[PDB]
């Protein structure tokens, strides 16, 4: 069922799959093994279905959070890097890919949202969310707007929802207590209420998604956006003098983005486990392999030490790390999927008015518990 | 760091057999396909067959089924080619090459004494240093899958093995001067030397990597004044 003698790789369409395919063509020239990199839609969701019948790719790229539910279903193979290999990657990134004491993926890069702003429109970015309404009113009198970011994915609204005390699963005594969910406490209501109020006051539009926000910022129509380092590539080609900075505070407290480690898992049903190890270990996790991916769409801060040491002199990488340092590393427990689909419905319903903030978050909390 | 040690030469006679050895170092021997290529004076290069050392799978060209047998010793990182029933016409330099004909051993000369067509042009050419050199290679079938043209270019200086210059039509190999530029797609491909130098005297082959027999072109014998 999965075909023997070639590597099929899945990676999400916002990452540098072209640069990854350049690593796969160096691999193919060298080994004779054909490598096809693909980016299907909803791939985080297609993988557990197809791979359960034992199908799907040999290697799946995603943030570590969805990988514990994959491992729990026994859909990921235990990777086998020797100690020499592990020492080239930061020890905390291995932690994100451990499940029941076993490494279940190769960590690639550490991702956090940042505030991206157009210095032409706004040379001094706002340090607080509370000053954003006024900022929009001034900018609209010039035919611009203050802020446009992707509201259809809770990943993007979570930093605000958690700033005042929202949380996913409380971390106590070295586990994630799965009956203690903080999506419906006073912090979560305050943060999501602020976002809803911005929409109600015409400062943002509730339908805005990733394409809409990305185009508005890159055509210089909005002053600010919130996005990861993969988005820097299209800003660079497109004329906007931009900066990358700390997320604005809410009620004095730092915005707390969920930090994701982009990771490579090996399908349990794959017959090419030994080849996937060769590609990931000796081709991708190279200075050259990561540069090939990085030149297509930036990775952020990377798990590989040798390459990170020249990536950290980049101001934007420092801002990414500070925003990451102020947030929380995502848990990889299997309940993460239910959490994300619950918060997603909660944010879309609250944003549009389909539900009040209080019962949208109350419904989100019953579904996680 | 990658090396493919082959013995310099074997002296053999008709009806006998010889076992040719290829010693691989500097890479993971189990995960790379290994090809064997024959180069007879007066004939271009033809693929004999290949071995995947990790599971021992083999594929043979028709002219070497029942003439060649390929084997591996996992533990010594050595590939073997057995030639049976030798005849005068089997006198050639025999190469082992790794991957998509990416690195070549230096070749063993054996002396027996006592579907896809690749049209390369011009077959020989004489240019002066500094001039622009254009070599074309036309394939009887598209070599595109989509992106990705299964076509490479090689430089063979006299008495040396072929050395990969450009792979996948346009990607210059590591170490190659930037004067070498491959271009093209589908069936028409070009190798351009933007400004030749004297060191560039060599024989230039294109080779398709789409499917067996991974056929080579007739070559461009390039000389520099
Ligand atoms: O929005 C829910 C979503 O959040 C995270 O996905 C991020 C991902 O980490 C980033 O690399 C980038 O692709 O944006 C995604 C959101 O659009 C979680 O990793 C994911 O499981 C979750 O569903
Ligand atoms: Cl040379």
């Amino acid at each position: 069922k999965i075909e023997e003698g070639k590597l099929v790789i899945w990676i999400n369409g916002d990452k540098g799959y072209n640069g990854l395919a350049e690593v796969g063509k160096k691999f193919e020239k060298d080994t004779g093994i054909k490598v096809t990199v693909e980016h299907p839609d909803k791939l985080e969701e297609k993988f557990p279905q197809v791979a359960a019948t034992g199908d799907g790719p040999d290697i799946i790229f995603w943030a570590h959070d969805r990988f514990g539910g994959y491992a729990q279903s026994g859909l990921l193979a235990e990777i086998t890097p020797d100690k020499a290999f592990q020492d080239k990657l930061y020890p905390f990134t291995w932690d994100a890919v451990r499940y029941n004491g076993k490494l279940i993926a190769y960590p690639i890069a550490v991702e956090a949202l940042s505030l991206i702003y157009n210095k032409d429109l706004l040379p001094n970015p706002p340090k607080t969310w509370e000053e954003i309404p006024a900022l929009d009113k001034e900018l609209k009198a010039k035919g611009k707007s203050a802020l446009m970011f992707n509201l259809q994915e809770p990943y993007f609204t979570w930093p605000l929802i958690a700033a005042d005390g929202g949380y996913a699963f409380k971390y106590e005594n070295g586990k994630y207590d799965i009956k203690d969910v903080g999506v419906d406490n006073a912090g979560a209501k305050a943060g999501l209420t602020f976002l809803v109020d911005l929409i109600k006051n015409k400062h943002m539009n509730a339908d805005t998604d990733y394409s809409i926000a990305e185009a508005a910022f890159n055509k210089g129509e909005t002053a600010m956006t919130i996005n990861g380092p993969w988005a820097w590539s299209n800003i660079d080609t497109s004329k906007v003098n931009y900066g990358v900075t700390v997320l604005p505070t809410f009620k004095g407290q730092p915005s707390k983005p969920f930090v994701g480690v982009l990771s490579a898992g090996i399908n349990a049903a794959s017959p090419n486990k030994e080849l996937a190890k060769e590609f990931l270990e000796n081709y991708l996790l190279t200075d050259e392999g990561l540069e090939a991916v990085n030149k297509d769409k930036p990775l952020g801060a990377v798990a590989l030490k040798s390459y990170e040491e020249e990536l950290v002199k980049d101001p934007r990488i420092a801002a990414t790390m500070e925003n990451a340092q102020k947030g929380e590393i995502m848990p990889n427990i299997p309940q993460m999927s239910a959490f994300w689909y619950a918060v997603r419905t909660a944010v879309i319903n609250a944003a549009s008015g389909r539900q009040t903030v209080d019962e949208a978050l109350k419904d989100a909390q019953t579904r996680i518990t | 760091q990658v090396q493919l040690q082959q013995p310099g030469s074997e002296l053999v006679r008709p009806g006998a057999s010889v076992k040719l050895s290829c010693k691989a170092s500097g890479y993971t021997f189990t995960n790379s396909w290994m090809h064997w290529v024959k180069q007879r004076p007066g004939q271009g290069l033809e693929w004999i067959g290949n071995i995947f050392p990790g599971n021992g799978n083999t594929n043979y060209d028709e002219n070497f089924k029942s003439k060649a047998t390929l084997t591996v010793d996992t533990s010594s990182n050595t590939a073997y080619m057995q030639l049976s029933s030798l005849t005068s016409e089997d006198s050639a330099v025999y190469y082992c090459t790794r991957g998509l004909f990416a690195y070549w051993g230096q070749g063993t000369l054996v002396t027996v004494s006592a579907d896809i067509v690749m049209t390369q042009s011009p077959s020989s050419l004489a240019m002066s240093v500094g001039q622009k050199v254009t070599m074309s290679c036309k394939s009887s079938q598209s070599l595109l899958i989509n992106q990705k043209n299964y076509l490479a270019w090689y430089q063979q200086k006299p008495g040396q093995s072929p050395k990969l210059l450009v792979y996948f039509a346009s990607t210059r190999e590591s170490g190659v001067p930037d004067r070498f530029i491959g271009s093209g797609s589908g069936t028409d491909f070009t190798l351009t030397i933007s400004s030749v130098q004297a060191e560039d005297l060599a024989d230039y082959f294109c080779q398709q990597h789409f499917t067996a027999p991974y056929t080579f072109g007739g070559g461009t014998k390039l000389e520099i004044k």
